[PDB]
RNA sequence: UGUACAACGGGGUAUUGUAAGCAGUAGAGUAGCCUUGUUGUUACGAUCUGCUGAGAUUAAGCCUUUGUUGUCUGAUUUGU
RNA sequence: GAAUGUUACCGCAAUAGUAAUUGAACUUAGUACGAGAGGAACAGUUCAUUCGGAUAAUUGGUUUUUGCGGCUGUCUGAUCAGGCAUUGCCGCGAAGCUACCAUCCGCUGGAUUAUGGCUGAACGCCUCUAAGUCAGAAUCCAUGCUAGAACGCGGUGAUUUC
RNA sequence: GCAGUCAAGCGUUCAUAGCGACAUUGCUUUUUGAUUCUUCGAUGUCGGCUCUUCCUAUCAUACCGAAGCAGAAUUCGGUAA
RNA sequence: GUGAACAGCCUCUAGUUGAUAGAAUAAUGUAGAUAAGGGAAGUCGGCAAAAUAGAUCCGUAACUUCGGGAUAAGGAUUGGC
RNA sequence: GAAACUGCGAAUGGCUCAUUAAAUCAGUUAUCGUUUAUUUGAUAGUUCCUUUACUACAUGGUAUAACUGUGGUAAUUCUAGA
């Protein structure tokens, strides 16, 4: 669907931004339930 | 309150004012993933379980969002919500 | 950055390639700094080395005391003008370019620093912190 | 997370967004966008640009009932008396007569 | 951040520490003078109304009514003004000041109870410290009793007992006017 | 022939920076007629102000729609 | 893109390609070693270089959105509203494109080389080697990643009567 | 131009840690000569820019053996393009 | 008409509206423009390009054949009513 | 009699010779051309209100230090709320 921005404190002992906020890009993907309609079974062969 | 957080709280969904440019609304569940991804808006996209147990510290860090941006993307968006916009602007020549 | 650098630095937009001239912001006698190199820079066919906030550069002094001209010295970039973006999300920029002349170890020739100073540079170079007024 | 405001226009600046200019003296001017930032560089006067806060604040635009009355006036009245003096002889001599 | 709360009816005072960025958040963007309902700040204070009257940021610089701004600035102050006591006649000093709009950077908020809530606050509503001093000017006595200039004021002057170990002495002001 | 599809229209979202019209004790000021001023009168005046964050534009690769109007069998080819 | 009944969908994997790179800081540690002067490394951490593949939430650039506003000259009697000036000029400018000028991401198993070893004869002694065998590198083969043989292949759907 | 063999000498002592005379065996075809076989009814000449690939006689980077290797630094050698 | 102007730009009279056309807007072009921060580091070489420009006022160096050099250089200013 | 308010003083003193060439400075003038805390001496019967059902003069108003108490800052002759 798209992108937006995020703010969060960062947790990383050792870094100059430990316990400081950061602002970060995120994408959003639309994800309604998938529906199951079949099963397929594979077997191993010397051809793969 | 999809787009709300513990710290934000203001009931609002992830859909930016005016709605995701070139897509629409997001009325289903979603996956928000840090950063950016191959493919473009509207394209089918497969998300896959990782092939190795990464340790990284970077992986492992349990994030907790403080605030999700939600202003329009169709310009230099100034307001998170019609509510905010109503607040700041005052009364207009339309309206009640 | 490199030697005498207390700490590390997150990457910030390179603003001053070789031949850039920046205001001299200490009381050392130097009026300007001509950048001839950037310490710890890398190599790409045709790429100019370029410095940013809190970088050690090799430099010469083109306007200033005669006792300070015709010779190469170390110096440290304190103001930038080319906008960079911090990890707190902000794009920010100064109204000019400026460093102060320093010795390999990062100690400063001059006693004071005139004008504001980027935080990412105070952080790096303690002797520079010392002499600052307004940081960032 | 502070929401900032536009030095020129008076507009809310949500995190990471617009640009930040640090002037010679050390006045930190914050813009929410290149529009403010250009007018600013052009030495434009916010009070003469009609869509700005300062313009409106100045030309008294749409404060409306912000200059109206209210309901804020206390309620108390209680006798402590005066320290050292027996506050148990500060009401049975406080009987008035007018 | 600490909260310096005063009940001016009883002339009491007690402080309160509140570590809840949510319970705090009610106070931000509010200026000095504005009132605040209580429930938001704690289940204790439900019903209470608080008037915001000042405070200090971490760094200790004070709030100053009517700056607006939620940041600091350096003003030029004079006689008869808050956050400055002149050392010399005609002296003005340029000093930093914290603005009157409350923000997370405040070390302490200064609050004054205006109207009481639904339940007593520990060392505040339950204890009552008295005035220190009483009327000294003739007519002020006549009004802290309501007297009509015929009643004679020498009698209503206040009397403060005091011990000299085994002598209990008694002192009154000196009526002026 | 239906959660259809389209063209409009409406609402959101944006961009600009306050439309046209009218009005005014705003305006450097200027003329014209006398009943020659105890705001004399009738107009003209760059610009300003109010109605008015107005007007305009906004998918052409923005979002959305209980409204309006329309559309919904032509062509060719394929076989173990 | 013809032909392998037609057409559709989901897959396999032969062969070919293949990718990551280097540095610093902290810490180890003023430690080991050293009369002293000097003075390391492994484990851990934070960043960076050079390369690569994407991506456009943010910021920057681009402007025929000729979208809104402003300006010169002229033309339409004035007004409104416009035309012309090889896109007249200027400020802002969404959308798209886009930049180490912006952001995100760049996998872990095995087998080996050199070399150091085990057991061990030749040669009653000795030997890493002759037989047999352990550990091992920015190597190699896999994993992973890109293509998919248009004459390599599998599973599945529906298959025309005037 | 690059690499060997002998080992007098160098290296405080000590031929070969690192080197190495007098001699002597080679390799290489970015040197320069020697030649004149191909092109004179025409194979566009220097250098740079751009860009790909290959060689290894390896400068860096990985793992090693050695030292006249205490540490630090360095030098010599192997597997390595 | 603007303007110093037979300039450029717009107009009246007259004269044209001729010059294959349609649909799209990939690469690479030809011609026209813009670009953050830096500022010749590019290159044989600032090639190309950019900058400057009218008028009024102020100000103007070396040197000189005293005629110049000179719009030297450097500055302010300019609409409408 | 601490603290504090109020008043007065801190414009004297002490120091130095940087600037300064008709400036300063000197001797001599002027104020019929001005301001002057102070010291000294003089100096004030009038204050109200259309001037009989009258105005606190036997004397009109609060708001502040010190203080009490709640506090902030690493830090100063910092100071906030009550
Ligand atoms: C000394 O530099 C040069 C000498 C000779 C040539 C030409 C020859 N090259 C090959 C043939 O013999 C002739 O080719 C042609 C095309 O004429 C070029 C450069
Ligand atoms: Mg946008
Ligand atoms: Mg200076
Ligand atoms: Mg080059
Ligand atoms: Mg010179
Ligand atoms: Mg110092
Ligand atoms: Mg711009
Ligand atoms: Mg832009
Ligand atoms: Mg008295
Ligand atoms: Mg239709
Ligand atoms: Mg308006
Ligand atoms: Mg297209
Ligand atoms: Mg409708
Ligand atoms: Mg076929
Ligand atoms: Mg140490
Ligand atoms: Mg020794
Ligand atoms: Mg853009
Ligand atoms: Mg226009
Ligand atoms: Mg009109
Ligand atoms: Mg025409
Ligand atoms: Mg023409
Ligand atoms: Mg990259
Ligand atoms: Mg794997
Ligand atoms: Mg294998
Ligand atoms: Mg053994
Ligand atoms: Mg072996
Ligand atoms: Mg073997
Ligand atoms: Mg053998
Ligand atoms: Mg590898
Ligand atoms: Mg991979
Ligand atoms: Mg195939
Ligand atoms: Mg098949
Ligand atoms: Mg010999
Ligand atoms: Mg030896
Ligand atoms: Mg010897
Ligand atoms: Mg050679
Ligand atoms: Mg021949
Ligand atoms: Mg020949
Ligand atoms: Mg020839
Ligand atoms: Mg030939
Ligand atoms: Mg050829
Ligand atoms: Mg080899
Ligand atoms: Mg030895
Ligand atoms: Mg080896
Ligand atoms: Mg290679
Ligand atoms: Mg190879
Ligand atoms: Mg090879
Ligand atoms: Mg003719
Ligand atoms: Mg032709
Ligand atoms: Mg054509
Ligand atoms: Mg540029
Ligand atoms: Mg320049
Ligand atoms: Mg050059
Ligand atoms: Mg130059
Ligand atoms: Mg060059
Ligand atoms: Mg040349
Ligand atoms: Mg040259
Ligand atoms: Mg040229
Ligand atoms: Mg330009
Ligand atoms: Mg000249
Ligand atoms: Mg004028
Ligand atoms: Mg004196
Ligand atoms: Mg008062």
């Amino acid at each position: 669907a798209g992108m937006t921005t995020i703010v969060r404190d960062l947790d990383r002992p050792g870094s100059k931004f430990h316990k400081r906020e950061v602002v970060e890009a995120v994408t959003v993907v639309d994800t309604p339930p998938v529906v199951v309609v079949g099963v397929v079974g594979y077997v191993e062969t010397p051809r793969g | 309150a999809n787009g709300a957080t513990s710290f934000d709280r203001t009931k609002k969904t992830i859909t930016p004012m005016g709605g995701f440019v070139h897509y629409g609304e997001i009325k289903n569940d979603f996956i928000m993933v840090k950063g950016c991804i191959p493919g473009n808006r509207k394209r089918i996209v497969t998300l896959r379980k990782s092939l190795y147990t990464n340790t990284s510290r970077k992986a492992l860090e349990e994030v907790s969002l403080k605030w999700i941006d939600t202003a329009s993307k169709f310009g230099k968006g100034r307001f998170q919500t019609p509510a905010e916009k109503h607040a700041f602007m005052g009364t207009l020549k339309k309206d009640l | 950055s490199g030697n005498g650098a207390q700490g590390t630095k997150f990457r910030i937009s390179l603003g001053l390639p070789v031949g850039a001239i920046m205001n001299c912001a200490d009381n050392s006698g130097a009026r300007n700094l001509y950048i001839i190199a950037v310490k710890g820079s890398g190599s790409r066919l045709n790429r100019l080395p370029a410095a940013s906030l809190g970088d050690m550069v090799m430099a010469t002094v083109k306007k200033g005391k005669p006792e300070l001209r015709k010779k190469v010295m170390p110096a440290i970039v304190v103001r930038q003008a080319k906008s960079w973006r911090r990890r707190d999300g902000v794009f920010l920029y100064f109204e000019d370019n400026a460093g102060v002349i320093a010795n390999p170890k990062g100690e400063m020739k001059g006693s004071a620093i005139t004008g504001p100073v980027g935080k990412e540079c105070a952080d790096l170079w303690p002797r520079v912190a010392s002499n600052s007024g307004v940081v960032v | 997370m502070k929401v900032e405001i536009d030095s020129f226009s008076g507009a809310k600046i949500y995190p990471g967004r617009g640009t930040l200019f640090v002037r010679g003296d050390s006045k930190i001017f914050r813009f929410q966008n290149s529009k403010s930032a250009s007018l600013f560089k052009q030495r434009k006067n916010p009070r003469r640009i009609a869509w700005t806060v300062l313009f409106r604040k100045h030309h008294k635009k749409g404060i409306t009932e912000e200059v109206a009355k209210k309901r804020s006036r206390k309620t108390v009245k209680a006798q402590r008396p005066i320290t050292g003096a027996s506050l148990d002889l500060i009401k049975e001599r406080r009987s008035l007569k007018p | 951040m600490k909260l310096n709360i005063s009940y001016p009816v009883n002339g009491s005072q007690k402080t309160f520490e509140i570590d809840d960025e949510h319970r705090i958040r009610v106070f931000f963007d509010k200026r000095i003078g504005q009132e605040v309902d209580g429930e938001a700040v704690g289940d204790e204070f439900k019903g209470y109304v608080f008037k915001i009257s000042g405070g200090n940021d971490k760094q200790g610089f004070p709030m100053k009514q009517g700056v607006l701004l939620p940041t600091r600035i350096k003003l030029l102050l004079t006689k008869n003004v808050s956050c400055y006591r002149p050392r010399r006649d005609g002296e003005r000093k340029r000093k930093s000041v914290r603005g009157a709009i409350v923000g997370p950077d405040l070390a302490v908020l200064a609050l004054v109870i205006v109207k009481k809530g639904e339940q007593e606050l520990e060392g505040l509503t339950d204890t009552t410290v008295p005035k220190r001093l009483g009327p000294k000017r003739a007519n002020n006595i006549r009004k802290f009793f309501g007297l009509s200039k015929e009643d004679d004021v020498r009698d209503f002057v206040i009397r403060r007992e005091v011990t000299k170990g085994e002598k209990t002495y008694t002192k009154a002001p000196k009526i002026q006017r």
